[PDB]
């Protein structure tokens, strides 16, 4: 396994029983985002921890065929069937790096 | 997807 993109990001879950973002893992602030490969299989998922702390925040597959919507120029978001994930990220250029490298994955998928 |  390869990290194969990162980028800073303030990594987010809706709540949908009160229509609100809460932070992922628990508090705020930036994490490290991480796309990793996988050889073999041919996989990618999305790592993130916590700049401070590095608590595991985020840890979730790239299926093929993932929806990805870039909402505002500083944050994208997508879903599975449990939760919706949000990255707030630092900066534009920050935003549109993750954002190619995840458009470049879902088409080596 | 929701919003902001
Ligand atoms: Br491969």
């Amino acid at each position: 396994e390869q990290s194969i993109c990162q980028a800073r990001a303030a990594v987010m879950v809706y709540d949908d029983a009160n229509k609100k973002w809460v932070p992922a893992g628990g508090s705020t602030g930036f994490s490290r985002v991480h796309i990793y490969h996988h050889t073999g299989n041919n996989t990618f998922r999305v790592v993130g921890r916590k700049i401070q702390d590095h608590q595991v925040v985020i840890n979730c597959a790239i299926p093929k065929g993932l929806k990805y919507n870039q909402a505002t120029q500083t944050f994208h978001q997508w879903r599975d069937a449990r939760q919706v994930y949000g990255l707030n990220f630092g900066s534009k250029e920050d935003a549109n790096v993750f954002a190619s490298a995840m458009m470049h994955a879902l088409e080596v998928l | 997807x929701p919003p902001x």
